[PDB]
């Protein structure tokens, strides 16, 4: 039942982003919400998409 | 730097420039007033002149 297979695995290491916003928001009450720009088009969106 | 350091290196960098320009106000400001004190001090009153 062990068949031995190439498995693709990433090659790289993922990357977490400070935006320009979010720099402001640590700095402003020490916190991060993630994925800021993208809560803040859903904001002037409807909301909860 | 994913941004969060730019901001505390450049305002380290305002925070001793502006050492440096308030130092040079605080220079010019005390040449005003140790010149004055000893005109002061070389000043006697009208009612003695």
């Amino acid at each position: 039942s062990i068949r031995r297979t190439g498995v693709k695995t990433p090659a790289s290491y993922g990357k977490f982003v400070l935006s320009k916003e979010n720099a402001v928001t640590a700095i402003a009450h020490h916190a991060i919400m993630a994925d800021f720009s993208q809560h803040a088009d859903r904001i002037q969106q409807s909301s909860q998409k | 730097d994913t941004l969060l350091d730019k901001l505390l290196n450049a305002d380290a960098v305002n925070t001793v420039l502006r050492a440096v320009k308030n130092t040079a106000d605080a220079m010019e400001r005390g040449l005003i007033d140790t010149f004055l004190r000893v005109l002061l001090r070389h000043a006697p009153p009208c009612f003695v002149l």
